This record gives structure tokens, C-alpha cells and sequence, in this order.
């Protein structure tokens, strides 16, 4: 067969079963080939355009195409300049989505195929599918790279940028996903899907710096991604990666992400961990189940009700529809990943399930459903029954996305297109080539990470450069680097505000957020001058944390470690260590000189650095040319300000309570007799409330005297005042919100609120202004000094989660109020008889070392009362605690009741799977009402014991509800009785002795609990079991 | 930048190309002195590439498009090529660097001239008075500066450190001077010129501080006088100002500049030194030396060199100034070829008018002779123009902050450790109140005599 | 073993057994490591510079190279800007060779390692080895592509073009070859060698359209091959 004949076979299939359906007007392809539905889904059209483009990539290998390369390529442009049209008409929504990404502000993902108008509303359909905006951008890059000219003018480039500003913040926007439903439950709920974040990581890796004009392109046509927002997407995908979401431990939507088209994952071990779960738990004879417990077009599904009701998801176990398309993705993955026997294994699986149209053209049925009469037989022996196709093609129904993937897979498998041809941007990087790919891999490779960050020590004044030189550090003042301009990050945020600004489409520009450490680590050419930005770590702030130099030195180490772990761009990162004369004042000089000296030695924190002159460091380096600034409307270039040389009590005696019951002008009386900046903050902070923002003070408006006392004790390092001041003036840091996203991107949930007081749970990314109400009004209403300390711990924990993620393993809900409690207790145990120091008097850095010390793996040594109080307060769980609690719930008919909460076997067993993250949160909610933290550790231990008894002994099963509190009370009462027999302790209902008893030992806590559990289990039937049938019975 | 700053940058590009880069040899990268002088001086080559380096820096601070990157890269690589060519010129004379390192003799010094076509040697050692510590020192200084500006084997690093040792003992080494004639009498007498000492001090500072401060002592003692047989040399501007900045005494720099202005500055530039007579109508052109009785004849009629007024624009740019009188006074440029300034080497009193000039000093309308254009002077002219017109900054030509020399430096606090040799000695020191630590206690810090330190450096710089 | 240790093994071998010998002046490496022969063959220096560059390409996979990437790469540039020097001094011969390619008009292929001057004459040695001019150009393209900046000004680009005008007409210039003798018989005879024409086809395929300036390059730095001479 000639190539013409080999490829005329695909052109007949493409032209009949795909390009016949392309809208003559929009270019979008219709979801229903035959019918009056006017729905064109965004994802299915992209996969359809990719299928026509794959045939053009094949016809490019024939010079006498007879027009077929132009038509098949221009069909792909038609579909892609049709999705752009649908989005460009909804650009009122792209502006709203950048500012407020939400389910009801999104670009619609289903449009009228004929007109491009919105078809289904936000109520009718879940349009927040960022897999679609993100695959539009991956495919636009992959097609524009191929030679296909989809973007035509600067306004289309500005919309693609605004589309990018939206795809950057996906980590914080939960969505419905490729499957349009959200989770397995169709509750109408959006969740973060590895698949949507993974496609966004891939669109962003591909579109950073892509001339969207292609070869006919200049600097003003390039798209610019935020290295920091891309990192946040990489961080989210990797903390959800053997899995898909809180609901799905595996989904087959992971296969489109992990491999064609995105090829997103950059870890070969996670790719194998993710693929193996997808193949093992989702593969079928007729295809791959979209997700386990899936009700799509299942026989048992109710057609009329859109939303599955709780526990319905069980009815779909074994009846799950199997989509033959996933066999085609596995064949494309095999061609790309060089497995010539995974293409065959899955080709062999598809040849049987493939229907053929009347003319012989193959039809990939969308799904294969178990017929209703056979549902119970499949559920009984899954894989036994025969499932009917959903579309046979002769019916007039074709799955246009699957038809397109057949063309891509068959062409790739037959070697009529090459992996390189359909991945012009190299999304698949073979392992041997995983070395210098920007935003993904660094020269060192995939595994090695010893980056040398290029430090440049910049001094605020010549005075400070001459002072620093005398003490050993050569630094350069801002002027000594004359052509180079050192800018605050905020001045780049002002410049970027002019990127993507189209007034014709109502678009505004980069949202005004902070550029971070992976974007201030780049050299920029803005308006003809070279700009290097000082990191956000060096940005002055109202919060009192800035005053501790030790925290600055640590933020410098923490930033450089983030730059090492997460900078994968071509140049060496450039960290500029701005030194301000305030930083060396007093004894801050000795700590700063050691940091500055280590930066000179070449290592600060395990991060190798090369301090050198900026001119030498900026010399052959890649500079991001910010060409969007232009002159624009104003005939003047924007005005950008650059850092310039700055040329020259033991305890508060006044207690709040005894001095607030007084309303007296006498608080204003002691105010004149208080030298304590802590008594003043307490006295001049009672009055920011009772007398008002401006009640006149001797000094002046009260608002001015607390800000004077806060600032004054900030310098005098009087930390009780700085915290009473910050709280009384209700100070919140810019970084609380950026850090609370580290918790969220890492799968952790932060609770703010004190121990013993109203807690709140930030489970989803939130605005600085919503987070502020949660800390000063909603949660801490009794002491606001707690909000400043909790704000202090979120900043500390957030960098600890980023650089040392495992100091927080076994922690899923990080209760900052409980962690502060662990710290107040550590100060008492450390204190001894001598009174314990007040966490509040401790310096921001002393509060960080207390945290780091309490988080350190409890080692052999401390009282088992102290080990328990710290572990219980940190809410640390033994590894597999959550999996083990599933196993206890599976073998307990009526559930577990702890502290007046109840994990019932149903609806949880029916709606959830063993490793579901949703279950870990339900176990954590059940143990929520345990007020005492040492009791939480005993309850965590009873549950660990109940798991060993149940697992070691497979015959015993609980009859009634297990009341974990009663099993604990019976264990303490046995201990109480046995210890009484030793020495008759007269303390009653005091579990201090029980808590101090080691877990395992001669008579430890684990014996009492095993005994209690066994007495309960043995009071019920012992099921004869077959694994080790009884010998004496 | 192309609106009104790229066109002027291109104009300066034509200036440098048609004055300097047109004569660069594609094989070696060296610059012949002129059409008649086809050889390449080390100092003249180093100075003549300053305009190219400054243009490259200008082009780069505005290089975003390719074409501009191409021009910036071409200029920077031309500078690198010239310095590398001068390196192989010196590298071929490694046997002379090694010999001068120990025996600092004029017969064992690096040659000033080199064959611009082969990087070889044109004349014999005996034939030019090759010892010029300022040429090697200016090469080292600008090698340090260009590298600190981003312009890129270890064997040549060892050679460069051996050159550091070569110019290290310049405070006590007689020189043939920046004018390669030794003393004024002009009998080939090697003499210690502050120009060479200052340039060596600047090169060592940019690249052992003991000989650096020895050079500093020479500079303080000699200034405002140039050397033993010179009241003042206009080449001292290359020490008290750009490019060396080797004098940290502002009063001394001002006094040296005032001496130069009062004694040597004339209507057509500054005379190199009093009674120079390099191209005066009174000398014998075909006689190499000068009899001691004809030096009077050269008085008040010495040739004025426009090259030194480029130094007076450079300082004034390095140190901010209204010395826009040094510029606007350089209307004494040859062609306004097309309109190229072509800064002359010197102006000589027309021969007939010797008596009038003698009697009435700095008053006769002199003629231009010598090299035209003086590429060492032309490069400094272009650099000063660039710097003065805002296309360049002192911090780009001087990334090592050599300009900040004049600033008063604060007194230093010398930390001293009094260490006891023996513990008994430590006990006695303590009875008397000085609490110290023994040499054994100061471990792992090991105390050694300075002889060991001097012997250790004898293993620095060695490639066999 | 860490990568540093794995590659320090090669840096010790490269630095002792190859880069010790590189001429401090020309950059060319000597054919005889020990002795008074001053011959640096063109082909052997190119293969030596490629060896140092291969180690730099390896040390690029380590960020804390300790200077070894710059030195090993800049040693390769030294050898390649030293062969260019040897050829650029003999550019009276590049003009004569374009016009009359002949055994006695060729660029010499053995030069003084210390000075870059011609060592052996046309009678003493068969200098017509177009494997050498052609591997200079394949290696200049392969090294300039890597990030190694060997061509510095427009005049060096014009010489590389004139070097190309010579390498295009190799099909019609019979040569001595990599082996310097000509045929198996050392009759002093030049013959067309697939090896010399093959390296020329490769230099021409690589250098057509190549900015010799690399990334810092424009339209005026590109080399242009004749599609017709390459076909020949
Ligand atoms: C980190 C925590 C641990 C290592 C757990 C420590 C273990 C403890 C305290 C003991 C756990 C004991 C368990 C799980 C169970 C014991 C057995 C053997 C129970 C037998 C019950 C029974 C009546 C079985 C029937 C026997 C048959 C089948 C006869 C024919
Ligand atoms: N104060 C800060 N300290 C550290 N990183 C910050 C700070 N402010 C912003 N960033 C970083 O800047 C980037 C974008 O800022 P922002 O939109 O505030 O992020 P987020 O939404 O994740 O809080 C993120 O990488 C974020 O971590």
C-alpha cells in the first residue's frame, strides 16, 4: 500500500465520522452527531481538532496531498478559532474569573455548535472545567508550534494571556472536571482534580514564552506564565498524585493528564504509581471505568434525577460504564513511551469493542454499559457479563472525541505520524532526555538538586557597604549597579498589570498579586532597562515578625531553599539579599554577618550560593523581556520607581481583665503612669475599643499611640507589647494568606482559633480579607493576642510545609490553636519548677524554635504524658491511622462513637473507599469533639489497638456500636484498680498516671485497651473463618 | 531606545568601527599603531579597545532584539579577541615573565610591541626598551574589569598570576615608562615612574596587599612629581584618575591635576612632560638619544598632546563635573574622513615659530603631526563622549569600584590575639590580668611563622 | 559515587593526559606529548578540543562545577580559536585554494604548537587534508550550537565563509586524507577519499544557515552553503 492509500483510509474515516460534523459556522464539532442537541462540548471539540491535525501531520509526509493537508489542518484551526470565539464572546467572564474564580463566573464549557452562544446556564450545567481552558492552551501551543496559525492579531494574544491568568490560579479554584459532575457523588460539588491542575501545569509549561504568532512572530506576541503560580500547580498535583481528588483515589481522567496529551507528571515513580492504580482499578474488557462508583448511563441510575443521593454511589459498584477511549489513550501512551507491547495489548482490547459504520469506518463506542437484566450478575462476579455498546455508529450516533482519538492512536501506532510530530512542544520528555527542559527539569536532571543560587548582596547605603566591608562582606549599593535597576516586587506587579490589557474585550491585566521567589529570581528587561527584583522576604511590613533579624535570616534561608527545590528554569536563580541599615543595628549585626558570611562561603542552609557583583551575575544571563509595556495609550512609558540609595517589663503589671472592668478615664490615668509598652498596649488598647478610634489621648488619637507603642517595642524588642499592639490594632500579615495556601496545596487543612475556643477550618483557598475576619472576629473573640500568635505560626508552618514537608506528616488538619497549646505546655515542661516563660514574651524566632522542637519526632526520653500531650495537640496520627479506622468501620456493624460523634458504617462505607482523603477528614471530624489532647492520643491508641486485635484475629467482629470513650474508661478503671493494688493512689478520675504509663511495657496502656476491646469482641459471635479453619471445634 | 538613543549609538558605532575596529587584525585581534607603525603596543591596544568595550556595554544595556544583540556580541567579542591576542603575545614570552619574576631586569621584560599578524615579537629585546610595567598593569587592570563585567583555561590563569608577580615588584623596579624612553634625558636609562607604579597598584587591587601599599607609598612620596627626572608627567592622570584611580588622597589627586594644568596644559593639549621634545622642531629626527645640552632647547616648545584632555573628560565624568570645558576645547580634531573627529597624537610648534613660543608660552598656532587618529586617544575620546552623553555610566566601565578610591576610608580596628607560647606563660599573663589562650588551645587554628607564609606563596602560580 | 566523583575521574585523566599539553599560546595541542617536535596536527587538536568539550557537556549537569565547565569549555574554544588563528594567518592560501584548489595551495594541516607558524612545507608534508578543514567546521557548528562562543567578529565569520567556499568544491580537489599519505602506496599522490568528502558533506549540512554568533547572533553572522556544491 502506498502512503496515499494508507492515509486515504484515515481520511475517509476522518471525513465521514468527524469532519462531516464540524459546524460550518463556529468550527466546533457537535457532541451528538445525529439529533437536535446543539451542544458542542469544549473538550470534545479540542480532541476532534487534534484528530484532524494528526491526519494533517501525516499528510505532511506526502507532497501531493491533493489539498488534504490544508483542509485537515485548517479544520483544526477552524475548531480552535471557534473555541476562541466562544470564549472571546464570553470575555466579560474571563475578566470576572481572573478576579473571582468561582463556579458561576467561569467561561462556559458547552456552547451552541451552530451559533457559539451559551446553551446551558450555570444551574443547568457545571461549566467550571479548567481541563478545557487548559487543553485549549496546550493544543494551541502544540498546533501553533506545528505551523498551524490559530492566533491572528494582538487582541487574540491578549485574550490567550487573560486565559493564562485564569489557568495559573487553578490550584485555588476547585472545578467539575472532565466528567462535568465534580466527584463520584453528583452533589453539584466542585473539587480540585489532579487532571484539571495537571493540564494547567502543562498548558503553563508549554505557553510560557511561546510566540503565539509562531514563526511570523515578535516579542509582543509571547505569552508569559507566573513561575510562582505554575509552581503552585506543580505542588498541588504532586500532593494529589497517586490520586485524583479527595473523592477519587484513581480516575481515568488521570490518563489524559499523566500521558497524551499533557504528559504532565515529571516524576517517573509517581507516573508509575498513578498509571498502575488507574490500570489496576479502572481497566476493563470493554474499556476503563471513568472512576469507581460511577453512575454514568448505568442501568441502575435514575434518568430524571440529576444528583445521586447519599449511598446511591454503592449501587454502581461493578455496573460502572467502561469507556473504550481509555484503551486508545493507553495505545498513544505506549507509542510515546516506547512500549511496542502496550500498544498491542490495548489495540487487541479495542479491535473487539470497536463497532464499524455502514461504510466500514470504525466507531469507538463512548461507553459500554451492563444491560439492566445483567446488573446483579456483574455485581456478583465483575467482568462476567456482556455489555452493550452505547453508540454503534450505524445508529447515527458517534463519539466525536473517541473518533478523533482513534485517528491519533492509529496514526501514531502505524507510524504515519511521530510522537514528535503531535507533541511539537516536547510534553513527553523521555527519561534519558529529562535534563534541560524549562519549568520542568534543570541541568542537574530529574533527581539531583544542588542548585547554586546566584546571590548578590545589595546594601541600602554606601555607609552600609563601607561598614559591611570592614566586617568582611563586599556588598554593592543600588547606585553602584547603575544600568541595572533593583525594583521592589510590587513594581513588577505594577508593570505586569499592563499585560493582557485589552479595552476592546474589557480585559484588564495580570491580577495585582505578589510576584514571589521564583519570579523575583529572574532578570527582567522592562522598558529598555535591566531590572532585578529583591525578594518579597525583604519587603518591609507592619507585622512585628519583620523586627526579628533571626526570622529574616531564616526567611532568607527558607527562600533560597524554595528556589533550590522549585526553580527549574535555564539560568541560575538570582537572589538579591538587600541589607538595610536597620538590619545591622544593635546585636542584629552578629546574626546578619554570619548569614552574609555564609552567603560569601557558598552555603546557607544546604543551598549553595555564589555571591558576586550584579553586573557579572546579570551578564550572559537570560533576561525576560517584558515587551507588553510598550507606550500603549499614554504617549509616555509607565513610571516605575526602583530601589534607590537611601543617601543620609517582667510581666505587664496592668492586667487586661482587672483594668478593662474599669471604664475609667483612669485607664487614661495609668497610661500616664505606665512605662511598660505592654501595660501601655493593654491600657491604650482597652481604649481603642471603649472610647474609640480617635478618643483623644494625652498623646493624640489612640490609633496613633498604639501604633507608636507597637512600633516602639518592636524596636526595643519588647515582644509582649508588640503582640498586644498588633492584636489591639488588629494587624494581619500579607503572608498569612499566601502561606495558608501552602497548607492547602499540600493537602493539609488549617484551623485557626484557640484551644478551648471557637475554631474555624480553612479547607479551601481564601482571600486575605476573609482570612482576617476568621482570625480577629469569627474565631478569636476572647483574646486577640491569640490571632497574632496564630498568624505567627501559619507563617512559620507554611515555610516548614514548603521546605521540610515531613515535619508535618501524620498531620492532616493543622490546628494552630492546638499547636500553640503544645508550645505553652512545652514551655512548662521545659521550665521545671521555675515559672514557665510566656509564649507571648518569646521572640518571633524563639516561637519558631519552640514549634520546630515540638514538631521534632518525639524520642525515647520524655514522660509518656508529655509525649502524648505534644502528639495529641499536634494531632499526629500513627502511619495508616486512617486506613486502619476504615478496617475498624468495615468490621463494625453499627459504627464508632467518640466524644459524642459517630462514624456510622453507612453512608461512609457505601460512599467511600479505604484510602479516600474524604475518609481521613471524616475520621478527623469524628475525633473532633475530643477536647483534651492526651485523650486524643489514648483514643488514637485504642483505635490502633482495635486495628491490631481485629486484623490479628479475623474471627471477632463488634456487635453493638463501639463507644471508644467506654473502652478507654474501662482500661483506665482496670489500671486504676491494678495501680491501687500496688500503692493505692487516692487521686480519682485523674488519668495522669494512665497517660504517663508507656504504651508497651510490663503493664502498659496498650494492655488495658487490648483487654477492653477483647472483652467487648468476645461478648459476640465468633464467626468461624476459613483462612485457618478451626482445628479444635 | 531606537527613537533618539539608538541612532546616536549607531553613530558612535560608525565612529569606533572607522577609527578602531577597521584596523583590528582578524587573525590576532591586535591593533597596529598607525599605517607607518604596523606593530601593536600592549598599552595602546588595551587603551584602544576601551571604546569597543564601552560600545558593547551600551549596546547590551539596550539589547533586546537580535540585531542589537548581534552588535553587542560583536563588540564584546572583539574586545575579548584583542585581550586574548595580547595574552598569546605575553604567553609566547613566558620565559621572560619567569625571568623577570626573580631578576627584574630590563633585558628580561615583556615586549611592548608585537607583530599584529602573528602575535610574535618584532624587534629584539635590546631594540626598544620593552620594560613598561604600565602596559602590562593596564592590561591586567582591564582584564580584571572586563571580567567583572561578564566578559570571559587554568593555564592562562597561572600565567596571569605569574604576571601579577611580574608587576608585583613595581614600586622598586626601574621602568622605561609609559613613553618607553626611560628618563627625560633620553639615554635608555630605566627610571621609576609613578605612572607604572600606580597602574600596577590598580591592577593588583582589581585582581598580596604588601607590595600594593608599597606602591601606595611610592605614589604618596612621588606625587605631584612623576619620577626622579620629571617634575610632572601628564600620564599621571592615568593614576590619580581614570583608569587606575590608584591615589586615595583627594588632596594629592587635586594637586597632581593642578600641577598638570599649570605646567603642561596648552592651547593644543597637555605636554607629556616639561622639556619632552618628542616631535619638536629642535630635535634630531634620526638620532635616538638626547644630549643633556639640548633639553633646554625643548623648553616652552614641547608638543601638546590632545590625548591627555580625554583623561580630563573622563575624570569629570567619573567624578561629576562642569569640566565640559575639556570637551568643547577639543574642537582641535582633524576632520570636523567623512566627518570623523580623528583625534591627533600631538601638536608641534611650527618650526619658524620657535622663538615666539619660547618667549610667549602656549600661544602659537601649532600643527598636527604624529599618529592620526591616535587610537589610544581616540578610544578615550569616544568613551568620554559616550559617558558624557548618558549612553554609559562609570559603574559599567568600572565594575570593581576603583573610582571610590578617593573616599576617605575609616580607621580600621586591628583585632589582636595575644597567644601564649606555653601554658606557664598563660598563667603568668593571667596573674597580671591579660586572659589569653595558648597556641595549643587555639587549635584547630594553626599558628605558623611568617616564613612559612612566604614559602607557601612560592607554590602559587606554578605550572611546570 | 556522586556525579562530582564520577566526573572528577575524567577531569583527572583529561587534565593530566590532554589539557596539560595544550599550548599556552596557540591553544593547539601537541602531536608528541614528550619531545622537541613542535608539530600540532589540525585533526588531532580538533579531536582533543572535542574531548575537553565533552567533559564540559558532562560538568554542565553539575551546578557546583568548581570552574571545571568554564575551563574545559574554554579550553575547547582555545583550541578552536587557535586552529582559526593558524588558518587566519594562512588566508593568503584560503584565497588561492578557493580559486585553484591544488596540493601546493592548501591551508597547512600541521603548524607549530608554540607559535602557529607553518612547520613542514608542501614538499615535506602532504597538507591537503580537507578532513581537517571540514572537521574544523563540523566542530565549530557543534560547539557554537552547544553555547561555546568561538567566532567573535564579522571578519572571523568571513574567514569561516571562505573556509566554506573551499570545503564546497572538495569533490573536485583530490587530497592526502586523514592518514596524510594519499593511498596505500605512499607515492605522494592525492585521491578523493569518501572520508574527506563525507566530512565536507557534513560540515556543509551543519554550517548552512548557521549563525556563527550563536544565540547572540543576527542575519549578518550566518554561513551560506551552495546547495549545488553540497549535492556534488
Ligand atoms: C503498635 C501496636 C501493637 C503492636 C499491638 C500490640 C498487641 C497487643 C496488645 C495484642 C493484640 C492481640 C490480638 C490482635 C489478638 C489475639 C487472638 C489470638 C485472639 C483469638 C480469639 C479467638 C477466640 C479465636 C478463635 C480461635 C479459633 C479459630 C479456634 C479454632
Ligand atoms: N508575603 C509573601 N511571602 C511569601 N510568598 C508570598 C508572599 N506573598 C505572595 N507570595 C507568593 O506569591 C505568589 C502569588 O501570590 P498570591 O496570589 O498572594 O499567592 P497565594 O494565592 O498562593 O497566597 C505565590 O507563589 C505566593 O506564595
Amino acid at each position: 500500500e502506498t502512503l496515499w492509500d494508507k492515509l486515504d483510509h484515515y481520511y475517509r474515516i476522518v471525513k465521514s465520522t468527524l469532519l462531516l460534523y464540524q459546524s460550518p459556522t463556529t468550527g466546533l464539532f457537535p457532541t451528538k452527531t445525529c439529533g437536535g442537541d446543539q451542544k458542542a462540548k469544549i473538550q470534545d471539540s479540542l480532541y476532534c481538532a487534534a484528530g484532524a491535525w494528526a491526519l494533517a501531520l501525516a499528510y505532511r509526509r506526502i507532497d501531493d496531498d491533493k489539498g488534504r493537508t490544508h483542509e485537515l489542518e485548517h479544520s483544526a484551526i477552524k475548531c480552535m478559532r471557534g473555541i476562541l470565539y466562544c470564549y472571546m464572546r464570553q470575555a466579560d467572564k474571563v475578566q470576572q474569573f481572573k478576579q473571582d474564580p468561582r463556579p458561576t463566573t467561569c467561561l462556559h464549557s458547552v456552547f451552541n455548535v451552530h451559533t457559539g452562544d451559551e446553551l446551558l446556564s450555570y444551574e443547568e450545567y457545571g461549566h467550571l472545567q479548567i481541563n478545557a481552558v487548559s487543553l485549549y492552551l496546550l493544543y494551541l501551543v502544540e498546533m501553533i508550534s506545528s505551523g498551524l496559525q490559530i492566533i491572528y492579531n494582538t487582541d487574540e494574544v491578549s485574550f490567550i494571556q487573560n486565559l493564562v491568568f485564569c489557568v495559573e490560579r487553578v490550584y485555588r479554584v476547585p472545578d467539575f472536571g472532565v466528567w462535568e459532575r465534580g466527584s463520584k457523588y453528583n452533589n453539584g460539588s466542585t473539587e480540585l482534580h489532579s487532571s484539571s491542575v495537571g493540564l494547567a501545569k502543562a498548558a503553563l509549561e508549554a505557553i510560557n514564552g511561546f510566540n503565539l504568532f509562531g514563526n511570523q512572530g515578535c516579542s509582543w506576541s509571547v505569552i508569559f506564565v507566573d513561575l510562582d503560580a505554575h509552581n503552585r500547580n506543580r505542588q498541588t498535583l504532586c500532593s494529589l498524585l497517586p490520586r485524583e481528588s479527595r473523592s477519587h483515589n484513581t480516575d481515568a481522567a488521570l490518563l489524559p493528564c499523566i500521558s497524551y496529551p499533557a504528559f504532565a507528571l515529571d516524576d517517573e515513580v509517581l507516573f508509575s504509581q498513578t498509571l498502575d492504580k488507574v490500570v489496576r482499578k479502572l481497566k476493563g474488557k470493554y474499556g476503563f471505568k471513568r472512576f469507581l462508583r460511577d453512575g454514568y448511563r448505568t442501568s441502575l441510575e435514575d434518568p430524571n434525577r440529576c444528583y445521586y443521593k447519599p449511598a446511591e454511589i454503592k449501587l454502581f459498584d461493578g455496573i460502572e460504564c467502561e469507556f473504550p477511549i481509555f484503551f486508545l489513550y493507553m495505545m498513544i501512551d505506549g507509542v510515546f513511551r516506547g512500549n511496542p507491547k502496550q500498544v498491542q495489548e490495548y489495540q487487541d482490547l479495542l479491535t473487539p469493542v470497536l463497532h464499524h459504520t455502514t461504510e466500514g469506518y470504525p466507531v469507538v463506542p463512548k461507553y459500554y454499559y451492563v444491560p439492566a437484566d445483567f446488573v446483579e450478575y456483574e455485581k456478583n462476579n465483575p467482568g462476567s457479563q456482556k455489555r452493550f455498546p452505547s453508540n454503534c455508529g450505524r445508529d447515527g450516533k458517534l463519539f466525536l472525541w473517541g473518533q478523533a482519538l482513534y485517528i491519533i492512536a492509529k496514526l501514531l501506532a502505524d507510524e504515519l505520524i511521530s510522537p514528535k510530530d503531535i507533541d511539537p512542544v516536547q510534553r513527553y520528555v523521555p527519561l534519558k532526555d529529562q535534563r534541560n527542559v524549562s519549568m520542568r527539569f534543570s541541568n542537574q536532571g530529574p533527581l539531583e538538586n544542588d542548585l547554586v543560587v546566584h546571590v548578590a548582596l545589595i546594601a541600602e547605603s554606601q555607609r552600609l557597604q563601607v561598614f559591611l566591608n570592614t566586617y568582611g562582606i563586599q556588598t554593592q549599593t543600588p547606585q553602584q549597579v547603575e544600568p541595572i535597576q533593583i525594583w521592589p516586587q510590587q513594581e513588577l506587579v505594577k508593570a505586569y498589570l499592563q499585560l493582557g490589557i485589552n479595552e476592546k474585550l474589557g480585559l484588564s491585566g495580570r491580577p495585582d498579586r505578589p510576584i514571589g521567589c521564583l519570579g523575583t529570581s529572574k532578570i527582567y528587561r522592562i522598558l529598555g532597562k535591566t531590572v532585578v527584583c529583591y525578594p518579597i522576604i525583604f519587603d518591609l511590613s507592619d507585622f512585628y515578625m519583620s523586627q526579628d533579624v533571626f526570622l529574616l535570616i531564616d526567611d532568607i534561608k527558607n527562600a533560597l531553599q524554595f528556589i533550590k527545590q522549585y526553580w527549574k528554569m535555564h539560568g541560575r536563580p538570582l537572589f538579591l539579599v538587600l541589607i538595610r541599615e536597620d538590619n545591622i543595628r544593635g546585636s542584629r549585626f552578629n546574626p546578619i554577618l554570619d548569614m552574609l558570611a555564609a552567603l560569601k562561603k557558598g552555603i546557607i542552609g544546604g543551598v549553595k550560593v555564589h555571591v558576586d557583583r550584579l553586573q557579572t551575575l546579570i551578564s550572559g544571563a537570560v533576561v525576560e523581556q517584558l515587551d507588553f509595556l510598550r507606550i500603549s495609550d499614554t504617549e509616555e512609558l509607565p513610571e516605575f520607581k526602583s530601589f534607590e540609595e537611601l543617601e543620609p517589663g517582667q510581666q505587664p503589671d496592668v492586667n487586661i481583665s482587672e483594668w478593662k472592668d474599669k471604664p475609667t478615664h483612669e485607664i487614661l490615668q495609668k497610661l500616664n503612669d505606665c512605662s511598660c509598652l505592654a501595660s501601655q498596649a493593654i491600657l491604650l488598647g482597652i481604649l481603642l475599643k471603649r472610647e474609640g478610634p480617635n478618643f483623644i489621648t494625652k498623646e493624640g488619637t489612640v490609633s496613633d499611640h498604639i501604633e507608636r507603642v507597637y512600633r516602639r517595642a518592636g524596636s526595643q524588642k519588647l515582644w509582649l507589647a508588640v503582640r498586644y499592639g498588633a492584636a489591639f490594632t488588629q494587624k494581619f500579615s500579607s503572608s498569612i494568606a499566601p502561606h495558608i495556601t501552602t497548607f492547602l496545596v499540600h493537602g493539609k487543612q488549617v484551623t485557626l482559633g484557640a484551644f478551648g475556643h471557637e475554631e474555624e477550618v480553612i479547607s479551601n483557598p481564601l482571600s486575605p480579607r476573609v482570612i482576617q475576619n476568621i482570625i480577629y472576629y469569627k474565631c478569636n473573640t476572647h483574646d486577640e493576642r491569640e490571632a497574632v500568635i496564630q498568624q505567627e505560626l501559619v507563617i512559620h508552618i507554611g515555610w516548614i510545609i514548603s521546605n521540610n514537608p515531613e515535619l508535618f506528616s501524620g498531620m492532616l488538619k493543622i490546628r494552630i490553636g492546638w499547636i500553640i497549646h503544645a508550645m505553652e505546655y512545652e514551655l512548662q515542661i521545659r521550665g521545671g519548677d521555675k515559672p514557665a516563660l510566656d509564649l507571648y514574651q518569646l521572640s518571633p524566632s524563639e516561637v519558631k524554635q519552640l514549634l520546630l522542637d515540638i514538631l521534632q519526632p518525639q524520642q525515647n526520653g520524655r514522660c509518656w504524658l508529655n509525649r502524648r500531650q505534644i502528639d495529641g495537640s499536634l494531632n499526629r496520627t500513627p502511619t495508616g491511622f486512617y486506613d486502619r479506622v476504615w478496617q475498624i468501620l468495615e468490621r463494625t456493624p453499627n459504627g464508632i462513637i467518640v466524644a459524642g460523634k459517630h462514624l456510622p458504617q453507612q453512608p461512609t462505607l457505601s460512599d467511600m473507599t479505604m484510602y479516600e482523603m474524604n475518609f481521613s477528614l471524616l475520621v478527623e471530624d469524628t475525633l473532633g469533639n475530643i477536647d483534651q489532647p492526651q485523650y486524643r492520643q489514648i483514643v488514637v491508641e485504642l483505635l490502633m489497638v482495635v486495628s491490631i486485635v481485629l486484623e490479628r484475629n479475623p474471627e471477632l467482629e463488634f456487635q453493638d456500636k463501639v463507644d471508644l470513650d467506654r473502652l478507654v474508661k474501662e482500661a483506665f478503671n482496670e489500671f486504676q484498680k491494678d495501680q491501687s493494688r500496688l500503692k493505692e493512689i487516692e487521686k480519682q478520675d485523674d488519668m495522669t498516671s494512665f497517660y504517663n504509663t508507656p504504651p508497651l511495657g510490663k503493664r502498659g496502656t496498650c494492655s488495658y485497651l487490648t483487654k477492653a476491646v477483647m472483652n467487648l469482641l468476645l461478648e459476640g459471635e465468633v464467626k468461624p473463618n476459613n483462612d485457618d479453619p478451626c482445628l479444635i471445634s | 531606545s531606537r527613537s533618539n538613543s539608538g541612532v546616536r549609538l549607531d553613530g558612535y558605532a560608525r565612529l569606533v568601527q572607522q577609527t578602531i575596529l577597521c584596523h583590528q587584525n582578524p587573525v590576532t585581534g591586535l591593533l597596529p599603531a598607525s599605517y607607518d607603525q604596523k606593530d601593536a603596543w600592549v598599552r595602546d591596544n588595551v587603551y584602544s579597545i576601551l571604546a569597543v568595550w564601552g560600545l558593547g556595554l551600551a549596546y547590551r544595556k539596550n539589547a533586546d532584539r537580535d540585531e542589537d544583540k548581534a552588535k553587542a556580541y560583536e563588540l564584546e567579542q572583539s574586545v575579548v579577541k584583542l585581550m586574548r591576542g595580547l595574552l598569546h603575545c605575553m604567553i609566547r614570552q613566558v620565559d621572560k615573565v619567569e625571568s623577570f619574576k626573580y631578576s627584574q631586569s630590563t633585558k628580561d621584560s615583556l615586549h611592548a610591541k608585537y607583530n599584529t599578524k602573528t602575535c610574535a615579537t618584532v624587534v629584539g629585546d635590546d631594540q626598544w626598551g620593552h620594560l613598561q610595567l604600565d602596559a602590562t598593569s593596564v592590561y591586567l587592570l582591564f582584564l580584571a574589569q572586563m571580567t567583572a563585567s561578564g566578559l570571559h583555561s587554568l593555564d592562562e590563569v597561572n600565567f596571569i598570576q605569574n604576571l601579577v608577580f611580574y608587576i608585583e615588584a613595581a614600586y622598586k623596579t626601574a621602568d622605561f615608562g609609559i613613553w618607553e624612553r626611560g628618563d627625560k634625558t633620553n639615554q635608555g636609562i630605566s627610571e621609576l615612574n609613578a605612572s607604572s607604579v600606580g597602574m600596577a597598584k590598580a591592577a593588583l587591587e582589581a585582581l598580596l596587599a604588601d607590595e600594593v601599599q608599597h606602591c601606595q607609598s611610592i605614589l604618596n612620596s612621588l606625587l605631584p612629581r612623576a619620577s626622579t627626572s620629571k617634575e610632572v608627567d601628564a600620564s599621571l592622570l592615568s593614576v590619580v584618575s581614570f583608569p587606575a584611580f590608584a591615589v586615595e588622597d583627594s588632596q594629592l589627586v587635586e594637586l597632581t591635576k593642578q600641577e598638570i594644568i599649570t605646567k603642561l596644559q596648552g592651547r593644543y593639549g597637555c605636554c607629556r612632560f616639561l622639556r619632552d621634545g618628542y616631535k619638536t622642531p629642535k630635535e634630531d629626527p634620526n638620532r635616538l638619544y638626547y644630549e643633556p645640552a639640548e633639553l633646554k632647547l625643548f623648553e616652552n616648545i614641547e608638543c601638546e598632546w590632545p590625548l591627555f584632555w580625554t583623561y580630563f573628560i573622563l575624570d569629570g565624568v567619573f567624578s561629576g563635573n562642569a569640566e565640559q570645558v575639556q570637551e568643547y576645547k577639543e574642537a582641535l580634531e582633524a576632520v570636523l574622513k567623512n566627518g570623523v573627529p580623528l583625534l591627533p597624537e600631538l601638536y608641534s610648534v611650527p618650526p619658524d615659530r620657535v622663538d615666539e613660543e619660547y618667549q610667549n608660552p602656549h600661544t602659537v598656532d601649532r600643527v598636527p603631526m604624529g599618529k592620526l587618529p591616535h587610537m589610544w586617544g581616540q578610544s578615550l575620546y569616544i568613551l568620554g563622549s559616550l559617558m558624557a552623553e548618558g549612553f554609559l555610566a562609570p559603574g559599567e566601565i568600572d565594575p570593581l569600584n576603583r573610582r571610590f578610591s578617593t573616599v576617605p576610608k575609616p580607621d580600621v580596628v586591628v583585632q589582636v590575639s595575644i597567644l601564649a607560647e606555653t601554658e606557664e606563660i598563660k598563667t603568668i599573663l593571667k596573674d597580671k590580668g591579660i586572659y589569653v589562650e595558648t597556641i595549643a588551645e587555639v587549635y584547630p587554628i594553626r599558628v605558623q611563622p611568617a616564613r612559612i607564609l612566604s614559602h607557601i606563596y612560592s607554590s602559587l602560580g606554578c605550572n611546570n
